[PDB]
């Protein structure tokens, strides 16, 4: 749930 | 001085070189400014005497571009500079993120750890970068191309607590060393809302307070220097104060006049 | 004391025009640009780098809600930094001339002449009228022309400005302290120039700028008794002279900038011949 | 021939008021 409310810093956080 | 600190030190070096802009060269098309409820905006208006600064900005043929702010008379006046400082806020905000990603302590964390992390300590960390380029002297942030200038009221500005932090921390003349310990102190805080992982956490940062303790130890002759990590941590604890006092003022904002980016909305918890 | 009854009408109709077509606010100024955010060839630039000293001035804009955004031009550091002005001062320059078309068009002698004339007297005065107009917004004491929310400061002594003849122009006309009337009367004595290249109805215009000037000197003796306006008249007819000798300095440079580096818009084309 | 060499003008000067 909380990746889900952060999408922009967990694509940030994989790259 | 151990093997092991010296290699956390040039890792934590290693990462700020990769991820701080210093000369903020890649920082641009960034916007500028233009050439119940009652209770909220007279909130709002006071929550905004206090983000005032000039800005200045020196093209390459030497020309300069200088702005001041306008002077709180009423309405959507106040607001003017909030576009750019969502994108300066954001810009500093990816290169704080990038800074934790290629910190290998960081990266084994859980996915959901390093979220939590990055969200507790994003203002804190950017606070650490600015005070790098604060210069004292002039009361100006010094940011590439761009100068952010205070200005004066009729120890006057020692009252606003992130003015009187970032004298205070320029005062302490500290080595790069010691921003970065700071950086990863403040960054690996056990205690931020949302962390599972709380033991490693706290273990890592303790490691990291121990590398900086040990540090100024061996390379800061002695009595003037005995109680310098101590001042360090005191200050941490203040701009964890200062981190949730200015979140606070960011949603009141945000509530009545929506500017915050999209990163910066999941940062600090905006829908 | 006493003006006649046609001298009286001529000072309405052109102040009339004048307030009609003269926005000394400028808040219809507007969407203008801003600066950004061999031998013998060489020997031109050489030349046109004389020609933007002294042109130099600092901008400020004063926003609405009391901010204020204020530009220093980059030092003379041998380029194209030297035109970052340029299509700023296109606009303003195109601004200043439309509002002096629209003044030349509601005047009834104006209209009475014929399309061709008006064109000419146009081409020819264009100049001359705007620097008449901007003199009114002109601040001597502290070397700033005063339009609406914009400011342009020339750059800081007075005998190294006095240098330039436009600069020496407006502090000289400044210190006259003319009326409007003086202004307005000025301004119709430029425009209805008989010895502008391609004029045919010579005589008519000739006729046109006697009475102005016969207005004007009328006027003056009406109402300025005070020895401190001794020889006003011949002295504002010896400016309007100047002015011309100006006008045709300031067209060399324009055409010299513009050969180099075109920037001139298409009404500004038209007006100087490019 | 100066109304055709100055499309500008001569469109302001018929435009009036
Ligand atoms: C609201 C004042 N402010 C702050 C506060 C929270 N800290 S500060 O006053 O010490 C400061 C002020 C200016 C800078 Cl550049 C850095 C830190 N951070 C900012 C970042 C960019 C800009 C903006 F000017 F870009 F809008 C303004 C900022
Ligand atoms: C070439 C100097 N200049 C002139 C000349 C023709 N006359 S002047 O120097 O008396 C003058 C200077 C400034 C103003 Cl506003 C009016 C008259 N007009 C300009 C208008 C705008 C700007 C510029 F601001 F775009 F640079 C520069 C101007």
């Amino acid at each position: 749930s909380l990746t889900e409310r952060h999408k922009i810093l967990h694509r940030l956080l994989q790259e | 001085l151990t093997e092991e600190q010296r290699m956390m030190i040039r890792e934590l070096m290693d990462a700020q070189m990769k991820t701080f802009d210093t000369t903020f060269s890649h920082f641009k098309n960034f916007r500028l400014p233009g050439v119940e409820e009652a209770a909220k905006w007279s909130q709002v208006r006071k929550d905004l005497c206090s983000l005032k600064v000039s800005l200045q900005l020196r093209g390459e043929d030497g020309s300069v571009w200088n702005y001041k702010p306008p002077a709180d008379s009423g309405g959507k006046e106040i607001f003017s500079l909030l576009p750019h400082m969502a994108d300066m806020s954001t810009y500093m905000f990816k290169g704080i993120i990038s800074f934790a990603k290629v910190i290998s302590y960081f990266r084994d964390l859980p996915i959901e750890d390093q979220i939590s992390l990055l969200k507790g300590a994003a203002f804190e960390l950017c606070q650490l970068r600015f005070n790098t380029v604060f210069n004292a002297e002039t009361g100006t942030w010094e940011c590439g191309r761009l100068s952010y200038c205070l200005e004066d009221t009729a120890q006057q500005l020692l009252l606003e607590p992130m003015l009187k932090f970032h004298y205070m921390l320029k005062k302490l003349q500290l080595h790069e060393e010691e921003y970065v310990l700071m950086q990863a102190i403040s960054l690996f805080s056990p205690d931020r809302p949302g962390v599972l992982q709380h033991r490693v956490v706290d273990q890592l940062q303790e490691q990291f307070a121990i590398t900086l303790k040990s540090y100024i130890e061996c390379n800061r002759p002695q009595p003037a220097h005995r109680f310098l990590f101590l001042k360090i941590m005191a200050m941490l604890t203040e701009l964890r104060s200062i981190n949730a006092q200015h979140t606070q003022r960011l949603l009141r904002i945000q509530d009545i006049h929506p500017f915050a980016t999209p990163l910066m909305q999941e940062l600090f918890g905006i829908t």
